């Protein structure tokens, strides 16, 4: 449950985020001082349109790409067995919560200077991209 | 299938809310009364 | 990087070729990720970090089962920002 904590929250935010920029376009395409409880209802439940499947299945990946560990026999299995169990239940919790409670609780309730350092090297990667699949292979 | 499942829950909201509330109070009782030990039993 | 080549800048590509238009659909699937991304790698490493400090009863085993994750979560993100894109721009050109 200690290692799970870093993913239960990663489940929520990636949904909250695509909803922060979804509520930054219906604000640039429409007025600004006119919005109802249904006008706010539609915008957040339209961020769950895209990322929806993306995460519940990616935390379905986190929970299943771990199953093989249960095949640990004897002493070591009795040890990390219980760890795998709790890590999994706690994920199935946050995952099956980000589809019943998370979208709702977020509806009932300096990024510049990292974007500046990334994309100079991003476009640089688009130079001969086949050369960066070569440096990677060297890593 | 996930999207439809998001929509149905959003519809439920406020019956769902109280379920996650009663779970939170129930998930607080069990924890308090949970046995304890250094490690899981590993002996054969 | 898929729904970026499935929006309206993805009406230009399927019909005809335009590298400086799929590079614009890639530059946005790049500044739209930097926000959800940098925080995913944040909450993952930040919440995974405390256990890496192995002092106390039982710490030993946890710091060992965490270091690989914490370490693997530095090169997994950092590197993937350059491998996945510059390889989807290379695979979108084969079927084309």
């Amino acid at each position: 449950i200690a290692i799970a904590v870093g993913a239960m929250v990663a489940a929520a935010i990636v949904m909250i985020e695509n909803a922060h920029k979804r509520l930054e376009e219906w604000q640039h395409q429409h007025p600004d001082a006119t919005l109802d409880n249904k006008t706010r209802w539609q915008v957040i439940t339209d961020a769950s349109v895209e990322v929806g499947p993306a995460l519940f299945i990616s935390l379905l990946i986190i929970t299943l790409s771990f199953i093989p560990i249960f095949t640990l026999e004897g002493q070591e299995g009795r040890l990390f067995g219980p760890l795998a169990f709790t890590k999994t239940y706690a994920m199935a919790g946050a995952a099956l919560l980000a589809i019943v409670v998370i979208p709702i609780l977020m509806g009932y309730w300096l990024n510049r200077f990292l974007i500046r350092v990334y994309h100079p090297l991003l476009l640089k990667v688009l130079h001969w991209p086949k050369t960066t699949l070569l440096v990677a292979a060297l890593s | 299938m996930i999207e439809w499942i998001i929509r149905r829950s959003v519809a439920n909201r406020f019956l769902v809310l109280m379920g996650a509330l009663f779970l939170s109070i129930w998930g607080t009782w069990t924890i308090i009364n949970t046995p304890v030990d250094a490690l899981p039993d590993l002996s054969d | 990087l898929r729904h970026a080549i499935e929006a309206v800048p993805s009406l230009n590509n399927p019909q005809t070729f335009s590298e400086q238009k799929l590079d614009e659909a890639l530059y946005h699937g790049a500044v739209l990720r930097v926000r959800p991304k940098a925080m995913t790698v944040a909450v993952i490493i930040a919440g995974l970090l405390p256990i890496l400090w192995g002092t106390g009863a039982g710490s030993e085993v946890m710091s060992r089962i965490a270091a690989p994750m914490i370490g693997g979560m530095i090169t997994a993100p950092l590197l993937s920002l350059f491998i996945i894109p510059a390889a989807y721009k290379l695979m979108w050109l084969h079927r084309h």
